[PDB]
């Protein structure tokens, strides 16, 4: 079930997720829980570092997990389930477009404003970066959470 | 669609809809999900349109209404107003006379389901506008119609929410401008 | 035609006086046109005299006869026995007139036009190209006469003033 087409392929599936479900799906989902983590990951480092102008008073000093279970009195959250839940449904619109057959290719939304990938070669290059920079970022923002459980403390201020 | 391939204009992901085609006015290509191939596109834009106009009338008379009342009524918030006049029974006049309209509509939808006429056309011009003389001009009117239609929806909706949560009225929420209530006050934790 | 969206009924034709083509819901196609036509003659002719009477009797009340403070009230002032007495004088001029051809196929199996009741006791349908005009004229009076009517009453019977009072004070609810 496993080819080499797809990017990152180093023939690592040992409990064989790819024979049941679409490799579409899976890279799909890679790239999106990758996409996240990055973001998270770099959000939790940055939260530590630096805050938005108001938002110490509001929440105090709460980070990590805690952060969510104040964010979510204010709202902020919620502002972020609608619009980020908008943006899904036209994900699943794409997944469903991709899994009937059609063009796109699993984790392409067309976002290069920059035109970073026009030349072909760069592209690939840029695919495993991405794979892997998001494979890495998944470990490491489970790891600061499960560090944040356990020391109740925030990345950056772990390391201070 | 950075991988090259054939795709939908306003999203790059899409295919373009099938069934969908640039024939109707206001067709950027967007049915993500596709609502015209379950239900006919005609009688689909016969309620965009007929939703619009409501709407387009709504979002003018919110704004009027706040700043101007006729002098027989009385001036409360618009959404107070519904509650005065059904009370008074001003909307079930409202109710009637747009009933009987609408019943006239609804033998037009069945024509425009068998044939007969495009979707939307009540053949209301009684001025001139889109006149044989102006006849060009009515492709491109049908494009503003759809397209500040679209956007009366998107706005009324956004006037009367905001409204809500503000309790603070459109034209006076743009002057005096302040975060949803207790925001800055308030500390989550 | 009237609506100019629908397209025109195909069974209305411009045979009949003030045929505007005015029928959306397409009740003609249902049913015949004479008989219908005949039914809306006939409630024409009636409201003409009912907004004629409620002016009349607002303005004027028998000697013989008590008087409501409304036209709509002279129905209930008068005895029971007048209502009655109306009601058949009224019901047998329906038999004569359809000859007992009262059911929708029975009337008009023997010609009799529509809406004719062979009534010109003072001649004026003489002339062909008035008739025609005359018949025009009548349909839109007594359409006219059905709203009116319809109007007249409601609003007495709401407000209690007469019609022609009710322009003196109009007294809006
Ligand atoms: C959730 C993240 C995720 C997903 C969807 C995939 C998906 C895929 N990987 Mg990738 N990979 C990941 C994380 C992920 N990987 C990480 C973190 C690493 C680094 C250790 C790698 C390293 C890696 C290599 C080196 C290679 C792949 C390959 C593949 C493909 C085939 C593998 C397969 O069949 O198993 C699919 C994978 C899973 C089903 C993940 C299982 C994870 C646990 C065991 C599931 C446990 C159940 C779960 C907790 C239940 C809760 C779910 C709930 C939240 C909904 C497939 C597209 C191969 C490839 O490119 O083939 C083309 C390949 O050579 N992966
Ligand atoms: C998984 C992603 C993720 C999640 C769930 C959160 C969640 C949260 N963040 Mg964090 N944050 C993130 C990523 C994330 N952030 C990233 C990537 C940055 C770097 C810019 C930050 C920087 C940041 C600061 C400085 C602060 C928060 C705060 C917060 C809280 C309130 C939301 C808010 O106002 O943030 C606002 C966050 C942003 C405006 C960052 C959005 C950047 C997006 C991801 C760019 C996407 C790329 C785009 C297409 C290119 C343009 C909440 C717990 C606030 C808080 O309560 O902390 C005390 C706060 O002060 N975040
Ligand atoms: C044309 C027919 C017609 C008629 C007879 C009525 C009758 C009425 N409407 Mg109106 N209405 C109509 C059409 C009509 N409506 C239409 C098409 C709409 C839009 C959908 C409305 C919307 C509407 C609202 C929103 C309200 C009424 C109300 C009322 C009632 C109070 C009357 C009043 O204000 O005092 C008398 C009227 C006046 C003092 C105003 C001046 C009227 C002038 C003198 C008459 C001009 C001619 C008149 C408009 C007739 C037009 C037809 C004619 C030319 C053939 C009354 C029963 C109110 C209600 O329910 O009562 C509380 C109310 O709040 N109506
Ligand atoms: C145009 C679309 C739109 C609109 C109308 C809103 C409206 C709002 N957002 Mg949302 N939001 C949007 C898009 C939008 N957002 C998007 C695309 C994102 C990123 C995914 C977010 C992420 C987001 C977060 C994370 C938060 C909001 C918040 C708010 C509120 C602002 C606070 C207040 O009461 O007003 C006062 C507003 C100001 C003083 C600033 C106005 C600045 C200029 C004039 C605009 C308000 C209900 C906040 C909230 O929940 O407040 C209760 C909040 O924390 N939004
Ligand atoms: C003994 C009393 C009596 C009788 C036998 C009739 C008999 C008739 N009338 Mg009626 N009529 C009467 C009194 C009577 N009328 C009175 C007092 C008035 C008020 C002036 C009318 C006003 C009237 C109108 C306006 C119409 C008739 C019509 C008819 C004819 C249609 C038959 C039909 O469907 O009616 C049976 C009745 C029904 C099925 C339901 C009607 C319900 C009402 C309230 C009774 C029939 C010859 C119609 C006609 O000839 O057009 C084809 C017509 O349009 N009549
Ligand atoms: C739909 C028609 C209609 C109906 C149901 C009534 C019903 C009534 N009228 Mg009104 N009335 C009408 C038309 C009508 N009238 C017309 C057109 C006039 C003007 C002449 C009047 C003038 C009038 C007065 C002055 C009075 C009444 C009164 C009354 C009540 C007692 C009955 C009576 O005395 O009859 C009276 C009937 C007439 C004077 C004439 C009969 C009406 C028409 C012409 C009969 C049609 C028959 C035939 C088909 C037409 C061919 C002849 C044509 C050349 C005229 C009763 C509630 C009395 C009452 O209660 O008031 C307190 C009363 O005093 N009516
Ligand atoms: C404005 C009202 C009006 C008009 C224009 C007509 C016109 C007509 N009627 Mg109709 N009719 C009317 C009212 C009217 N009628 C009323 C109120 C009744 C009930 C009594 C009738 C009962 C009636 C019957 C039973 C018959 C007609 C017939 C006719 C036609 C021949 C009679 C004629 O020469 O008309 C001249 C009519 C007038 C000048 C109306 C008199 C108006 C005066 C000036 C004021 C009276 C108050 C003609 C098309 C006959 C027909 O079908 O012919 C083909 C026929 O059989 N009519
Ligand atoms: C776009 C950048 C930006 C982001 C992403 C962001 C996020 C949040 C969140 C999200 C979780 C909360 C809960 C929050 C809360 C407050 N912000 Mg803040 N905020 C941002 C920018 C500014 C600016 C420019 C100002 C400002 C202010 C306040 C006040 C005021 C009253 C107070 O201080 O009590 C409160 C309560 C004003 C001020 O007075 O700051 C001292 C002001 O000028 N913010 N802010
Ligand atoms: C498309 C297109 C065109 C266009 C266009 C345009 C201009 C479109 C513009 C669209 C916009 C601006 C849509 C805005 C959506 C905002 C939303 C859904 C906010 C939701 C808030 C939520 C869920 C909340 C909340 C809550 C929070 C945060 C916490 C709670 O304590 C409080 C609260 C309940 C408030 C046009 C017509 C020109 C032409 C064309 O033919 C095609
Ligand atoms: C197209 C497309 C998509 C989509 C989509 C979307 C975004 C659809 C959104 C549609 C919307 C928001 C339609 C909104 C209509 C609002 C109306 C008609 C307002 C009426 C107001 C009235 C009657 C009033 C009033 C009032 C007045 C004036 C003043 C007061 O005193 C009284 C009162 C309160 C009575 C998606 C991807 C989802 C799927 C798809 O594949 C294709
Ligand atoms: C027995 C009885 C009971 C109790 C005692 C009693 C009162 C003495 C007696 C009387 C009872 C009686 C006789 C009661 C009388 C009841 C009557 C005659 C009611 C008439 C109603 C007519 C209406 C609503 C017309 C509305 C017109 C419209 C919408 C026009 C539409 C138009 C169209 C179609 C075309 C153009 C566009 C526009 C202009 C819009």
């Amino acid at each position: 079930g496993l080819d080499g087409t797809y990017v990152g392929d180093v023939g690592f599936d040992p409990l064989g997720f790819s024979s049941i479900i679409d490799m579409r799906w899976l890279r799909e989902a890679e790239l999106k829980h990758g996409r996240v983590c990055m973001l998270a990951a770099t959000g939790m480092i940055v939260q530590d570092v630096y805050q938005f102008p108001g938002v110490t008073k509001s929440f105090g000093d709460a980070k990590m997990t805690t952060l969510h279970d104040v964010a979510v009195k204010q709202g902020s959250m919620q502002q972020l389930l609608v619009w980020l839940g908008l943006l899904e449904i036209f994900g699943f619109v794409a997944i469903v477009q991709m899994l009937q057959g059609s063009d796109r290719q699993p984790g392409d939304f067309g976002f290069d404003p920059l035109n970073c990938a026009a030349n072909p070669d760069t592209l690939a290059r840029r695919q495993l970066v991405e794979l892997k920079n998001g494979r890495l970022a998944m470990i490491a923002t489970a790891g600061m959470l499960h560090h944040f459980f356990i020391t109740g403390k925030g990345p950056i201020q772990l390391i201070t | 669609a950075v991988f090259q391939g054939d795709f939908s204009e306003s999203v790059p992901f899409l295919k373009t809809p099938t069934n969908l085609d640039g024939s109707l006015p206001g067709d950027v290509g967007f049915d993500p999900l596709g609502f015209s191939e379950v239900f006919d596109i005609r009688v689909l834009r016969e309620a965009e349109l007929k939703h619009g106009r409501i709407a387009m009338l709504a979002t003018l008379g919110y704004l009027v209404q706040e700043a101007y009342v006729f002098p027989f009524f009385d001036k409360v918030p618009p959404i107070q107003a519904h509650d005065v006049l059904v009370k008074s029974g001003g909307m079930s006049q409202i109710l009637l006379w747009t009933s009987f309209l609408e019943i006239f509509g609804g033998i037009a939808l069945f024509q425009t389901i068998q044939g007969r006429r495009y979707p939307g056309d009540f053949a209301f011009d009684p001025l001139g506008l889109s006149q044989g003389k102006n006849a060009e001009k009515l492709e491109r009117y049908q494009l503003a119609e759809i397209k500040h239609s679209r956007l009366a929806m998107l706005a009324f909706s956004g006037f009367v929410h905001q409204g809500f949560i503000t309790k603070q009225g459109v034209l006076e929420q743009l002057g005096n401008f302040k975060p949803i209530p207790g925001f800055p006050e308030a500390t989550f934790f | 035609n009237a609506m100019p969206f629908l397209e025109r009924p195909p069974k209305l034709d411009g045979s009949l006086a003030g045929d505007v083509g005015f029928d959306p819901v397409g009740f003609s196609n249902y049913f015949d046109i004479r008989w219908l036509r005949e039914a809306e003659l006939k409630h024409g002719r009636v409201c003409m005299l009912g907004v004629t009477g409620l002016l009349v009797q607002e303005a004027i009340c028998l000697p013989q006869f008590a008087n409501g403070k409304t036209p709509v009230d002279d129905f209930f002032v008068v005895p029971a026995a007048g209502l009655w007495q109306v009601f058949f004088t009224i019901g047998a001029v329906e038999f004569f007139s359809n000859g007992f051809k009262l059911t929708p196929g029975d009337m008009f199996s023997e010609g009799r036009e529509a809406g004719d009741l062979g009534f010109d006791p003072l001649g004026c349908g003489k002339n062909p190209d008035a008739l025609a005009r005359r018949r025009l004229v009548e349909v839109k009076n007594g359409r006219l006469a059905m709203i009116a009517f319809g109007g007249m009453l409601h609003q007495q019977l709401l407000t209690g003033q007469g019609t022609l009072e009710q322009l003196a004070n109009f007294k809006a609810i």
